[PDB]
Protein backbone atom coordinates (compact mmCIF):
# COMPACT_ATOMS: atom_id res chain seq x y z
CA UNK A 1 0.00 0.00 0.00
CA UNK A 2 1.13 3.17 -1.05
CA UNK A 3 0.54 5.06 2.71
CA UNK A 4 3.34 2.74 3.69
CA UNK A 5 5.58 3.15 1.20
CA UNK A 6 5.37 6.67 2.31
CA UNK A 7 6.04 5.73 5.48
CA UNK A 8 9.07 3.29 4.96
CA UNK A 9 10.12 5.85 2.62
CA UNK A 10 10.63 8.66 4.74
CA UNK A 11 11.87 6.01 7.52
CA UNK A 12 14.60 4.99 5.61
CA UNK A 13 15.43 8.84 4.26
CA UNK A 14 15.71 9.74 8.27
CA UNK A 15 17.95 7.09 9.57
CA UNK A 16 20.49 7.40 6.10
CA UNK A 17 19.76 12.09 7.29
CA UNK A 18 20.52 11.67 11.11
CA UNK A 19 23.49 9.74 10.29
CA UNK A 20 24.93 12.35 7.59
CA UNK A 21 24.00 14.93 10.29
CA UNK A 22 26.63 13.70 12.54
CA UNK A 23 29.26 13.31 9.80
CA UNK A 24 28.72 9.18 9.11
CA UNK A 25 28.16 7.25 5.38
CA UNK A 26 26.31 3.54 6.01
CA UNK A 27 28.19 0.70 5.32
CA UNK A 28 26.98 -0.11 1.48
CA UNK A 29 25.71 -3.77 2.83
CA UNK A 30 23.67 -1.37 5.47
CA UNK A 31 22.35 0.98 2.42
CA UNK A 32 21.23 -2.02 0.66
CA UNK A 33 19.40 -3.27 3.13
CA UNK A 34 17.06 -0.45 4.27
CA UNK A 35 16.98 0.27 0.39
CA UNK A 36 15.06 -2.86 -0.01
CA UNK A 37 12.75 -2.56 2.78
CA UNK A 38 11.53 0.98 1.46
CA UNK A 39 10.77 -0.24 -1.75
CA UNK A 40 10.45 -2.76 0.03
CA UNK A 41 10.86 -6.21 -1.73
CA UNK A 42 11.20 -7.29 2.31
CA UNK A 43 8.90 -7.15 5.25
CA UNK A 44 9.87 -5.88 8.49
CA UNK A 45 10.75 -9.58 9.83
CA UNK A 46 12.97 -10.08 6.85
CA UNK A 47 15.08 -7.03 6.79
CA UNK A 48 15.90 -7.56 10.54
CA UNK A 49 17.03 -11.25 9.35
CA UNK A 50 19.15 -9.51 6.88
CA UNK A 51 20.62 -6.89 8.94
CA UNK A 52 21.47 -9.71 11.43
CA UNK A 53 23.06 -11.62 9.11
CA UNK A 54 25.47 -8.75 7.46
CA UNK A 55 28.87 -9.44 7.41
CA UNK A 56 30.94 -5.88 7.93
CA UNK B 1 35.92 6.57 38.72
CA UNK B 2 37.22 8.36 35.40
CA UNK B 3 36.10 9.15 31.95
CA UNK B 4 39.06 7.46 30.53
CA UNK B 5 36.92 4.38 31.93
CA UNK B 6 35.22 4.60 28.54
CA UNK B 7 37.75 3.80 26.17
CA UNK B 8 39.67 0.69 25.50
CA UNK B 9 43.38 1.83 27.03
CA UNK B 10 45.82 2.85 24.67
CA UNK B 11 42.72 3.63 21.86
CA UNK B 12 40.34 5.93 21.07
CA UNK B 13 37.46 3.56 20.81
CA UNK B 14 34.48 3.51 23.12
CA UNK B 15 34.39 -0.12 24.95
CA UNK B 16 31.69 -1.51 23.11
CA UNK B 17 29.86 -5.24 23.32
CA UNK B 18 31.13 -6.24 19.92
CA UNK B 19 35.50 -6.16 21.35
CA UNK B 20 36.10 -4.12 18.46
CA UNK B 21 39.45 -2.34 19.07
CA UNK B 22 39.62 -0.62 15.39
CA UNK B 23 37.72 2.82 15.39
CA UNK B 24 36.40 3.01 11.57
CA UNK B 25 35.10 -0.91 11.97
CA UNK B 26 33.46 -0.50 15.31
CA UNK B 27 31.70 2.72 13.64
CA UNK B 28 30.21 0.78 10.41
CA UNK B 29 28.87 -1.94 12.88
CA UNK B 30 27.26 0.18 15.49
CA UNK B 31 25.89 2.29 12.57
CA UNK B 32 24.75 -0.66 11.12
CA UNK B 33 22.87 -1.80 14.27
CA UNK B 34 21.77 1.90 15.07
CA UNK B 35 20.05 1.99 11.48
CA UNK B 36 18.34 -1.82 12.48
CA UNK B 37 17.38 0.12 15.72
CA UNK B 38 15.49 3.03 14.17
CA UNK B 39 13.81 1.01 11.73
CA UNK B 40 11.95 -1.41 14.17
CA UNK B 41 11.52 1.93 17.22
CA UNK B 42 9.33 3.44 14.14
CA UNK B 43 7.17 0.68 15.55
CA UNK B 44 6.30 1.17 19.16
CA UNK B 45 3.70 3.05 20.02
CA UNK B 46 4.10 6.90 21.24
CA UNK B 47 4.33 7.07 24.55
CA UNK B 48 1.70 9.31 27.08
CA UNK B 49 4.28 11.13 29.05
CA UNK B 50 7.16 12.86 27.13
CA UNK B 51 10.33 13.10 29.50
CA UNK B 52 13.83 12.00 30.44
CA UNK B 53 12.31 8.41 31.20
CA UNK B 54 11.20 8.20 27.46
CA UNK B 55 14.48 10.41 26.08
CA UNK B 56 16.83 7.46 28.04
CA UNK B 57 14.59 4.57 26.26
CA UNK B 58 15.04 6.03 22.77
CA UNK B 59 18.78 6.08 23.54
CA UNK B 60 18.34 2.50 25.21
CA UNK B 61 16.89 1.28 21.97
CA UNK B 62 19.11 3.18 19.79
CA UNK B 63 22.41 1.51 21.18
CA UNK B 64 21.40 -1.20 23.41
CA UNK B 65 23.90 -3.47 20.98
CA UNK B 66 26.36 -1.88 21.15
CA UNK B 67 27.05 -0.15 24.44
CA UNK B 68 26.32 -1.59 28.02
CA UNK B 69 25.71 2.02 28.98
CA UNK B 70 22.53 2.44 26.70
CA UNK B 71 20.27 4.83 28.37
CA UNK B 72 22.34 6.03 30.60
CA UNK B 73 22.90 9.33 31.08
CA UNK B 74 26.47 10.58 31.73
CA UNK B 75 26.83 11.99 35.21
CA UNK B 76 25.87 8.64 36.53
CA UNK B 77 28.72 6.43 37.20
CA UNK B 78 28.57 3.76 34.88
CA UNK B 79 30.02 0.40 36.16
CA UNK B 80 31.06 -2.10 32.96
CA UNK B 81 31.03 -5.84 33.10
CA UNK B 82 35.13 -5.78 32.96
CA UNK B 83 34.49 -3.65 36.62
CA UNK B 84 35.79 -0.59 35.71
CA UNK B 85 33.12 2.55 36.51
CA UNK B 86 33.52 5.92 34.14
CA UNK B 87 31.21 9.31 34.04
CA UNK B 88 31.73 12.39 32.53
CA UNK B 89 30.30 15.39 34.42
CA UNK B 90 32.05 17.33 31.80
CA UNK B 91 32.59 16.95 28.39
CA UNK B 92 35.11 19.37 27.07
CA UNK B 93 34.64 20.61 23.51
CA UNK B 94 37.96 21.34 21.16
CA UNK B 95 37.71 24.94 19.62
CA UNK B 96 33.98 25.11 20.70
CA UNK B 97 30.71 27.44 21.92
CA UNK B 98 29.97 28.00 25.78
CA UNK B 99 29.72 24.18 25.89
CA UNK B 100 27.77 21.70 27.53
CA UNK B 101 26.05 21.52 30.95
CA UNK B 102 28.69 19.88 33.89
CA UNK B 103 27.61 17.48 36.41
CA UNK B 104 24.17 18.86 38.75
CA UNK B 105 23.59 21.24 36.15
CA UNK B 106 22.62 18.34 33.68
CA UNK B 107 20.45 16.75 36.42
CA UNK B 108 18.77 20.17 37.20
CA UNK B 109 18.42 21.02 33.76
CA UNK B 110 16.44 17.56 32.73
CA UNK B 111 14.44 17.85 35.54
CA UNK B 112 13.10 21.59 34.18
CA UNK B 113 12.66 19.42 30.93
CA UNK B 114 10.48 17.06 32.68
CA UNK B 115 8.69 19.68 34.38
CA UNK B 116 7.88 22.00 31.40
CA UNK B 117 6.36 18.84 28.99
CA UNK B 118 4.15 18.10 32.05
CA UNK B 119 2.52 21.18 32.58
CA UNK B 120 2.12 22.10 29.03
CA UNK B 121 0.61 18.44 28.36
CA UNK B 122 3.48 17.52 26.01
CA UNK B 123 2.86 20.95 23.67
CA UNK B 124 -0.36 19.21 22.52
CA UNK B 125 -4.03 21.39 21.42
CA UNK B 126 -1.26 24.07 20.23
CA UNK B 127 -1.55 25.55 16.67
CA UNK B 128 1.53 24.62 14.27
CA UNK B 129 3.51 28.18 15.20
CA UNK B 130 2.69 27.89 19.10
CA UNK B 131 4.64 24.47 18.90
CA UNK B 132 7.38 25.42 17.13
CA UNK B 133 8.23 28.48 19.80
CA UNK B 134 7.61 25.54 22.69
CA UNK B 135 9.83 23.26 21.33
CA UNK B 136 12.75 25.44 20.15
CA UNK B 137 13.32 26.67 23.73
CA UNK B 138 12.98 22.89 25.07
CA UNK B 139 15.26 21.92 22.18
CA UNK B 140 17.91 24.69 22.67
CA UNK B 141 18.04 23.59 26.19
CA UNK B 142 18.34 19.75 25.71
CA UNK B 143 21.29 21.09 23.02
CA UNK B 144 23.32 22.66 25.98
CA UNK B 145 22.75 19.60 28.26
CA UNK B 146 24.56 16.90 25.86
CA UNK B 147 23.26 14.66 28.62
CA UNK B 148 24.39 11.39 27.02
CA UNK B 149 28.30 10.48 26.08
CA UNK B 150 27.79 9.47 22.90
CA UNK B 151 24.61 9.62 20.14
CA UNK B 152 23.42 13.26 21.94
CA UNK B 153 22.19 14.16 18.32
CA UNK B 154 20.42 11.17 17.28
CA UNK B 155 18.92 10.25 20.14
CA UNK B 156 17.17 14.32 20.80
CA UNK B 157 16.10 14.41 16.79
CA UNK B 158 14.24 11.11 17.83
CA UNK B 159 12.84 12.88 20.43
CA UNK B 160 11.53 16.01 18.99
CA UNK B 161 10.12 14.02 15.95
CA UNK B 162 7.70 12.02 18.27
CA UNK B 163 6.65 14.32 20.01
CA UNK B 164 5.82 16.27 17.00
CA UNK B 165 3.66 13.89 15.82
CA UNK B 166 1.93 13.21 19.48
CA UNK B 167 0.91 17.00 19.01
CA UNK B 168 0.06 16.78 15.37
CA UNK B 169 2.07 18.43 13.57
CA UNK B 170 5.70 16.93 12.10
CA UNK B 171 9.64 18.38 12.63
CA UNK B 172 11.35 17.08 9.36
CA UNK B 173 14.90 16.43 9.97
CA UNK B 174 15.98 14.68 7.05
CA UNK B 175 15.16 17.99 5.10
CA UNK B 176 17.93 20.05 6.89
CA UNK B 177 21.75 19.63 5.70
CA UNK B 178 24.35 19.82 8.21
CA UNK B 179 25.78 23.37 7.61
CA UNK B 180 22.67 24.68 8.54
CA UNK B 181 21.81 22.71 11.67
CA UNK B 182 25.51 24.06 12.52
CA UNK B 183 24.74 27.57 12.10
CA UNK B 184 21.52 27.71 13.83
CA UNK B 185 22.94 26.04 17.33
CA UNK B 186 25.89 28.52 17.21
CA UNK B 187 23.60 31.31 16.30
CA UNK B 188 21.98 30.22 19.64
CA UNK B 189 24.63 29.26 21.64
CA UNK B 190 26.45 32.09 20.57
CA UNK B 191 25.06 35.22 19.51
CA UNK B 192 21.55 34.98 21.28
CA UNK B 193 20.04 34.71 18.18
CA UNK B 194 16.93 32.53 17.49
CA UNK B 195 15.76 33.37 14.07
CA UNK B 196 17.97 30.52 12.63
CA UNK B 197 16.67 28.54 14.26
CA UNK B 198 12.85 29.25 13.67
CA UNK B 199 13.95 29.64 10.51
CA UNK B 200 14.38 26.03 10.53
CA UNK B 201 11.79 24.65 12.38
CA UNK B 202 9.62 26.38 10.07
CA UNK B 203 10.78 25.01 7.04
CA UNK B 204 10.28 21.35 7.94
CA UNK B 205 7.33 21.89 9.64
CA UNK B 206 4.87 23.98 7.13
CA UNK B 207 4.13 21.24 4.90
CA UNK B 208 3.68 23.87 1.77
CA UNK B 209 7.41 24.14 2.49
CA UNK B 210 8.52 20.54 3.15
CA UNK B 211 7.24 19.83 -0.24
CA UNK B 212 9.68 22.39 -2.02
CA UNK B 213 12.73 20.60 -0.05
CA UNK B 214 11.99 17.14 -0.07
CA UNK B 215 11.79 17.83 -4.52
CA UNK B 216 14.81 19.88 -4.25
CA UNK B 217 16.35 17.26 -2.54
CA UNK B 218 15.68 14.58 -4.37
CA UNK B 219 17.01 15.84 -7.35
CA UNK B 220 20.15 16.59 -5.48
CA UNK B 221 20.48 12.89 -5.16
CA UNK B 222 19.31 11.85 -8.44
CA UNK B 223 21.84 14.53 -9.59
CA UNK B 224 24.02 13.12 -7.70
CA UNK B 225 25.23 16.03 -5.67
CA UNK B 226 25.68 16.32 -1.79
CA UNK B 227 24.70 19.18 -0.58
CA UNK B 228 25.01 18.65 2.97
CA UNK B 229 27.95 20.84 3.49
CA UNK B 230 25.89 24.13 2.30
CA UNK B 231 23.34 26.10 3.69
CA UNK B 232 19.53 24.65 1.67
CA UNK B 233 16.62 26.77 3.01
CA UNK B 234 13.11 28.40 1.81
CA UNK B 235 13.15 31.52 0.96
CA UNK B 236 11.37 33.50 3.92
CA UNK B 237 8.64 35.62 3.39
CA UNK B 238 8.97 38.82 2.47
CA UNK B 239 13.29 38.92 1.93
CA UNK B 240 14.60 39.56 -1.06
CA UNK B 241 17.42 37.72 -2.69
CA UNK B 242 19.79 38.44 -5.39
CA UNK B 243 21.91 35.38 -7.37
CA UNK B 244 22.52 32.73 -9.98
CA UNK B 245 18.79 31.27 -10.90
CA UNK B 246 19.34 27.40 -10.48
CA UNK B 247 16.57 26.14 -12.40
CA UNK B 248 13.10 25.00 -12.00
CA UNK B 249 11.15 21.96 -10.83
CA UNK B 250 7.88 21.11 -11.04
CA UNK B 251 6.58 21.88 -7.06
CA UNK B 252 9.32 24.82 -6.59
CA UNK B 253 12.58 27.01 -7.79
CA UNK B 254 16.22 27.18 -6.48
CA UNK B 255 18.47 30.28 -6.32
CA UNK B 256 21.97 30.34 -5.71
CA UNK B 257 23.23 33.32 -2.99
CA UNK B 258 26.66 33.23 -1.80
CA UNK B 259 26.60 29.28 -2.00
CA UNK B 260 23.61 28.85 -0.44
CA UNK B 261 20.67 27.00 -1.73
CA UNK B 262 16.89 29.47 -1.42
CA UNK B 263 14.30 27.17 -2.48
CA UNK B 264 10.97 29.12 -3.39
CA UNK B 265 7.06 28.43 -5.10
CA UNK B 266 7.54 28.24 -8.89
CA UNK B 267 3.83 29.96 -8.54
CA UNK B 268 5.73 33.39 -6.64
CA UNK B 269 7.58 33.59 -9.50
CA UNK B 270 6.08 36.55 -12.45
CA UNK B 271 5.20 34.58 -15.29
CA UNK B 272 6.72 36.65 -17.26
CA UNK B 273 9.95 36.24 -15.49
CA UNK B 274 10.05 32.59 -15.50
CA UNK B 275 9.14 32.04 -19.26
CA UNK B 276 12.47 33.09 -20.18
CA UNK B 277 15.00 32.08 -17.50
CA UNK B 278 18.18 30.23 -18.29
CA UNK B 279 20.41 28.65 -15.82
CA UNK B 280 23.26 31.04 -14.63
CA UNK B 281 20.68 34.15 -15.31
CA UNK B 282 21.20 36.46 -12.67
CA UNK B 283 17.93 37.01 -11.04
CA UNK B 284 16.26 39.10 -7.83
CA UNK B 285 13.21 37.41 -5.77
CA UNK B 286 11.52 38.80 -2.99
CA UNK B 287 9.26 36.15 -1.65
CA UNK B 288 5.80 37.61 -0.63
CA UNK B 289 3.10 38.06 2.42
MG1 LIG C 1 26.97 10.84 17.91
Amino acid sequence: TLEELKKRREAVDAVISTHALEGIALHPKTLKILEGYARGNTSLEEFNTLMDNAKL
Amino acid sequence: ISPHHYVYPNTTTLKNKYGIKNLNAFLEKCSHDTAKAMINLREESLPEYFDTAYLCHIHQQLFKNTFEWAGYLRHIPFTFADGTTAAMPEMKRTGWKNAFAIGDEIQEGLQRLDQTLAEKNNLQGLTREEFNSEAIELFNSLNQLHPFREGNGRTQRLFFENLAKAAGHQLNFSLITKERMMVASVAVAENGDLEPMQHLFEDISNPEKIRLLKEFMHTMKNTGRNVNDRPVMVAKEGETYTGTYRGAGLEGFALNVKGAYIIGNIDHLPPEQLKILKPGDKITFTAPK
